[PDB]
C-alpha cells in the first residue's frame, strides 16, 4: 500500500546546479507508454 | 490529510522497510504522478485517502480527486528546471536545456539527466515555476545514460 510525503516546494531556484546535454534522438512510442530508439 | 500545493515522494512498505517508488504533484487538490509510479491504486496521505480519477497507460500519467490540472508547456528554447527527488535524499534543482524526441506523431521535449528509478514522477519547471511536465518515461541511449520525455497532460 502506497503513501505520500510533502517532499518539498515547488520553484525555479536562481543558480541551480547547470548539467545534461541536449541530445535529439528519432524514437517510437509504443501502446504500453515505452519509448524507444529509432535508427 | 495534506492537500497543500508542491512535490511529494510516493512508498510502499510492501518492499523491505520504505521504499520510494516515486514522486508527484499536487496542484489545486489534484495529484499528479506517471502511471508506471502507482499502476493506477489508490494513496494515503495521513488517515485522508486519493481515489484514482483519470489515467492513460500510452500517456504514461495518472491524476488523484481530480482532472489533471498541469498546463504550461516546454517553449522549445528556453533552459527548464527538473526538481529532483531522489530516495533518500533532499529535494534538489537541476537545471538543462531539453533535448528532442523525434516522433511519427511530433516533437516533444526530452531531459538528458541520470537518476534512479524511484525518482520517476519528478516534475520540471519553466521560469515562472510552472509544471510543464514530469520526469521519468524514456530511453536509454548509447552511453548508457537515462533521457526522459517531458511527459505532460491536457487540461478540460
Ligand atoms: C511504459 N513504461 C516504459 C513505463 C515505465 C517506466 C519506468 C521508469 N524508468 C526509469 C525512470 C527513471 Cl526517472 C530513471 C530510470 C533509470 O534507469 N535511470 C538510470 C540513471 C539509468 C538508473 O539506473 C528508469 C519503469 C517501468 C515502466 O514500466
Amino acid at each position: 500500500d502506497m503513501y505520500i510525503e510533502r517532499a518539498g516546494d515547488i520553484t525555479w531556484e536562481k543558480d541551480a546546479e547547470v548539467t545534461g546535454n541536449s541530445p535529439r534522438l528519432d524514437v517510437a512510442l509504443d501502446e504500453s507508454g515505452d519509448f524507444s530508439l529509432v535508427e | 490529510g495534506e492537500t497543500t500545493d508542491g512535490v511529494y515522494r510516493v512508498m510502499t512498505r510492501r518492499l523491505l522497510g520504505s521504499t520510494q517508488v516515486g514522486v508527484g504533484v499536487m496542484q489545486e487538490g489534484v495529484f499528479h504522478t506517471m502511471w508506471h509510479v502507482t499502476k493506477g491504486a489508490a494513496l494515503r496521505s495521513g488517515e485522508g485517502r486519493l481515489d484514482p480519477y483519470w489515467g492513460d497507460v500510452k500517456q504514461d500519467l495518472v491524476s488523484y480527486c481530480g482532472p489533471w490540472k498541469l498546463d504550461a508547456a516546454w517553449d522549445g528554447l528556453s533552459e527548464v528546471q527538473l526538481l529532483a527527488v531522489p530516495p533518500g535524499e533532499r529535494a534538489k534543482n537541476i537545471q538543462t536545456l531539453p533535448g528532442i524526441f523525434k516522433t511519427k506523431d511530433g516533437d516533444i521535449g526530452a531531459v538528458a539527466l541520470d537518476y534512479p528509478a524511484g525518482t520517476s514522477g519528478s516534475p520540471i519547471l519553466d521560469k515562472c515555476g510552472r509544471v510543464i511536465g514530469l520526469y521519468g518515461n524514456g530511453v536509454v541511449i548509447k552511453n548508457g545514460s537515462y533521457v526522459s520525455a517531458i511527459t505532460q497532460g491536457k487540461r478540460e
